[PDB]
């Protein structure tokens, strides 16, 4: 069903989900440590576990489409077909021709490493896999696969992580940029949180740092809070936390980080105060190899106006950024901090 | 089966072979070529039944495609090329309409108005040639009555249908009323 | 198989009506050609399925009573019959029958003969308790091999129970 | 029906077939092309009865459209082209007026003064060709008394309107007074 | 809409003729508005439903005829100032009255999965208190203020 | 004790022999909710009802039927049966407050002997 | 009469499909070879395992040659067991491999045995097993380790 | 393990032979029909019974009254039992299976047509014998049968 | 011995096959035995997959069975070059235990005995459709005693008394 649907480009989501369940019942993979998360006993230190062992399984209530099954296909499916089906989710999540083309090339290279023939299945035009992300069960399956192969990194079928890696920390750009800020400065995470200002970044931090969320556990359900359906609106997204995302991205950009030049500028948020706070933090880090109230008093000695030296530092940190893409933090800084 | 292993109780909606009627409007195109003209319609059934040697087409329509192939073989009128010595005899047939087929194959998944062609060479020994099919089997949620599908075969051909339909792979049984019901296809086909 | 008369003999009484109409290029020579022309009356049966065997037996009575019109342009045949009878059949339970008329027409090409047909079937059930004449008494056959042969090709099935009443076993079209 | 499942009690407005009279004016145009002239009016009814094989038109006027087709077939006068050998025989018929049809089809939706054309080829075997239609069936709230609809057929043709009127799918009956009441269309149609 | 429809059936020959539109009257009918707003509510509660594509077209019913709250949220989210203290900054004594008439407690205007956003499509309120014509002063003031802070949204409100 | 009974059995097709009937009816108490003390009495009353099953004259699906009258709380029972070929539902009437037999086997298969349900 | 509601999820995998009910009991009775869950509800866990084995419906993969037959059974209800520490609505999984010779594989359980103070009438627990299976009730009960008016009463393990 | 089994079966038959020229001797007919199962699609359990049915059909081959190309014909419907040393065999069902394989034995070439309905019958009444339907050991031998009681099958041997 | 398959647990393995055949000789082969002798030495040095060795042997046997001669095989035209080609699906009853999975990989074989030329495509099949018996692909026209004919290819057969031969084992460690 799924093979001929992909070949004809008219596959049904129910059929691909059912086949993905059927071909991913690899109970193999032996745990070594307890994998409890959110008060759920997934496994106990030495029991074999499958991909779908960590998600409850029910029976879908609906009509099954016909299907275009080909009976001349051998049992060479699990080697490369589930990997392709999971990769066509990340490929379809791009919505831009160049990135989609690059991801398709990478997926074809990954698949050809296994079977070595791999005639491409989906037709070049009329991409139908964009809709797959809309469905909930497909996202649940892909996130379960990603987490299972993230715990078992050295598995034989660990190549399935391609395409499903996009599910990890999905719509969690605020936490990602918080970690990027904590790493690119070397400053402690307990100390950086005091430096945030503008009283909107403070509220976004408060809503991000609820104690009972265990956001500092890698082998947990947190990174897939929206693919598993745990939360329909992720509090760690870049749209629900635009002020902190903008401030952190700008601060990292002013500290000469290659990452903070492609994140897009959040829409309809006050920028002047956020830019001032980001410039203050960036100058403090780049000129003082860090206390927050000391720098606040130093700035108040200027009655809250950036000094020309700080503008020169920002100019140095933003000059010579070739190929800045539009609507991103790099473009905004080059337009405003490079007068 | 249940006599062999443990725990294979059947379903509750359809017990084993719950008989059901599925109305559907169909369409058909036929094209059969051969080295020599078919002396009998029986050889026509032999030559056409090898159309699904390698099946790529639809699944919820496979028994329906078999019955439509049967009706196409029944109405295979000849062509002027089938005369004494012109070329390879190319047969042709086209049938279109609506019908309901009684079958005991269980609930069939909903079908859609899609047409797929079929091409496959055959070799029944003496005769050779290729095939060319075009099906348009799909449901019909209307209420108007439709002619019974087995009636579409004229009584002039198929002196005994119980095996002419079996040549294509179907398994037929008699409802003792005058309407044939489809039991199943060729074993696990 | 059922304990309570799964596929046993049944007696169904009904009041019916008939009006035959047959046309052809040239007049029929033998009764067999008439049978071949009439037997293709239900190539596309649209009417009620439950009345198909009764429709076939009324076609039998119509074909057996085909008298040519005094006009015999193209030779057109005609027949009609209305009566009351009960049919012994072995087809199991039958759905209830209503007083509705349904037309029929299917052109025939049996080779030598070509034309169309026209039927008039108003075969309906009723619950009157009075005794009614046998359905097969409407025939004028040779009991040896006449009603058993023409009816068989009309797709009907007949047999003997040693009582003397013709019984209906099966309906066998295009077979 | 009620013998099958639970709770299908009829409404109190019309019990089962509460007879009602629907006064309505109408208009009609017809054009029947054929390869050979129609020898008998029965062949005309056969050729026109399939005018709605694929029906797109009105539902509240579908029985009315059928009766208008019947009246047009009744008055299908020939043309000079129908003579010995000029061209294909082309027929024509048009009727206009007002009438009331007693029927037991339940309350009809309010009809509007809108015209719909109909075109469909027919294949009754020997005879080929197509049709043409233009109905203008709509309500008439005026108290003006109208002739009975079944009266519009001349007694010259239709020796048995019980079947000539049934050829188009209608089911007729007699009101024990000489007025024909329309029972319903062909079942499930 | 055509692109959205072709994503599902992939034939989708257009139905309504290009000229002589008839679907403008559909908004007048109360039952059509009730159905479309109920659909929008249901698919807003269930974002990840398999038929969530129906949100197109029915999204217009969400917060319909409620531009005053739209511009109030835009103002509170363009300045970074808290909604608790922005209201201290409104002036002229008719903007204050409009704020009073918008901020009745028992209206559930801060609840997303509530009946408030469809107060005029369900027929809950024939005259929406939260509109831009009943609250023109606040709309004008807040909209201009958002414009003065270089916001792209604040350039097209009449 | 005096009691009252109203049998009601339904199946897709009418039963072949008494063995099919008893196999179908023996699954009436898969989830027994009534009084536990009356369970043997309930079994014997169900047995006497199964002995006197006479189908309705209309014998839609075949509807088996029977009646017999010979704390004072009436409790109903209904459990579907799936013995393979024969499948349907049940309906009892027990108010525990006659054979024509053969009996030692059919009654035992009801669970009678002590009582041995689902043996 | 210890009234209690329950829930159950089961999954049995074997190299070859099971011969009969006795082989199923042999492949399942080793589920508590190393017991880690709540010790108080052990007899109730055994009876729930018995009902799960009695209701082990097969899957399409159990056919001739598709994959390893993966049996499945789920049961949810409410009953009383004639035969305990106050149990609570807590779920625990069990994973243990079985080695009964001709058959190999593992298991999977989800027990939810807990109290029920509601006075609503409860069906008898031993009635949950259909009469179709378990020709000898006592033998199958003994296979799981269980020891057994017409209502069976649990003696001990 | 390998003893005689008096097995009851009711079947159906109609033989259909077409060739270029009429068959002279019965041995040529046997050579033409012995290749009827060059590609066996039907159930293997009914193969010996199918060859028995082929024997009964070939023994009663009568040409049609028309005899264009010579077309032979037969038809047999009956009830009987076959004694065989074939061991246990799966029970049969009431299914019909057709066959066709063209033959080229030199002078004679053509096609075939079968309709076999070998089905079990559990009636306790005594029914006739399969070998009484004949009018033989060598005919079985060149059909691959070994011999009346059947011993074993020897195709292409 | 183990408990899954003790010694000779009989199993059926459905599999598709394809075959190309080409045999050359100084003189045309008269009888079938000469053809089998000239073909049986194809695996003198074996390089291909070991799990398909019995199936390769049976396909070589069936190709030997259907060696239809070419027009060059006539009285005196050129070196007689034979040819055969058999395709389809079949299942082989054998008692060789569980066989490793097979993939769709063509495998040529070019060994002298004249020379030979093979192309096997023995691969697995997971379809449920019924396939003809593999020993039944050999027509009764040749192989008067097919036990010896199929045994001198390295195989050892045994009649099941039903008419379907079962493969016991190959030649010792072949």
């Amino acid at each position: 069903y799924v093979y001929q649907g992909l070949k004809s480009g008219n596959v049904s989501i129910i059929h691909v989900n059912s086949y993905l369940y059927g071909a991913l019942k690899d109970i193999r993979g032996k745990l070594d440590k307890d994998w409890s998360s959110f008060g759920i006993n997934i496994g106990k230190a030495g029991d074999t576990i499958g991909i779908f062992d960590l998600v409850s399984l029910k029976a879908l209530d609906g009509v099954l489409p016909d299907g275009v099954s080909d009976a001349s296909r051998t049992s060479a499916d699990d080697k490369w077909l589930p990997l392709y089906l999971l990769g066509l989710y990340r490929v379809g999540r791009t919505q831009m021709p160049e990135y989609r083309k690059k991801l398709m090339d990478g997926l074809t290279n990954q698949c050809k490493m296994i079977n070595e023939q791999f005639e491409p299945l989906v037709p070049e035009g009329r991409d139908i896999f964009d809709v797959w992300g809309n469905d909930s069960n497909y996202t649940k399956i892909v996130a379960a696969v990603d987490m299972f192969f993230h715990m078992f990194k050295k598995h034989e079928c660990a190549s399935f992580r391609y395409g499903t890696i996009v599910s990890r920390f999905k719509d969690c750009a605020a936490l990602a940029t918080f970690g990027h800020l904590c790493k690119i400065t070397g400053m402690s995470t307990e100390d950086v949180t005091t430096w945030i200002l503008n009283r909107e970044v403070a509220d976004e931090m408060v809503q991000m740092m609820l104690p009972g969320q265990e956001i500092d556990k890698a082998d947990s359900y947190m990174p897939y809070l929206i693919d598993f359906g745990l939360s329909s609106k992720s509090p760690y997204s870049s749209v629900k936390n635009p002020a902190f995302h903008f401030w952190g991205q700008l601060t990292a950009l002013l500290l000469r980080s290659t990452r903070a030049r492609n994140a897009r500028q959040p829409d309809d948020i006050e920028y002047t105060s956020l830019t001032t706070a980001g410039l203050l933090y960036a100058y403090a880090v780049g000129s003082s190899a860090r206390d927050v109230v000391e720098w606040l008093g130093w700035f108040e000695d200027q009655n809250r106006k950036p000094t020309p030296d700080m503008m020169q530092y920002a100019k140095r940190a933003v000059m010579s950024l070739q190929g800045l893409r539009e609507k991103t933090i790099g473009k905004y800084a080059k337009s405003e901090f490079d007068k | 089966l249940s006599n062999d292993f443990f725990g294979m109780e059947d379903m509750d909606l359809y017990d084993k072979d719950s008989l059901r009627y599925e109305k559907f409007r169909f369409m058909l195109k036929m094209t059969v070529r051969s080295n020599k003209p078919f002396r009998s319609y029986d050889d026509v059934t032999a030559a056409v039944s090898q159309w699904d040697n390698s099946y790529i087409g639809m699944v919820g329509k496979r028994p329906f495609y078999k019955i439509i192939a049967l009706i196409g073989s029944s109405h295979l009128q000849a062509t002027p090329a089938v005369l004494a010595d012109l070329n390879q005899p190319e047969y042709y047939a086209t049938l279109t309409g609506r019908c309901f087929l009684p079958h005991r194959l269980g609930l069939i998944p909903p079908m859609f108005n899609v047409s797929e062609t079929f091409r496959k060479p055959f070799n029944i020994g003496i005769y050779k040639g290729t095939l060319d099919f075009t099906f348009t089997v799909s449901d019909d949620e209307s209420n108007e009555k439709v002619p019974h599908v087995w009636e579409y075969m004229n009584p002039k051909y198929q002196s005994q249908i119980q095996k002419e339909g079996l040549k294509f792979g179907l398994i037929l049984s008699k409802k003792a009323t005058g309407t044939w019901v489809l039991d199943q296809l060729s074993p696990f086909k």
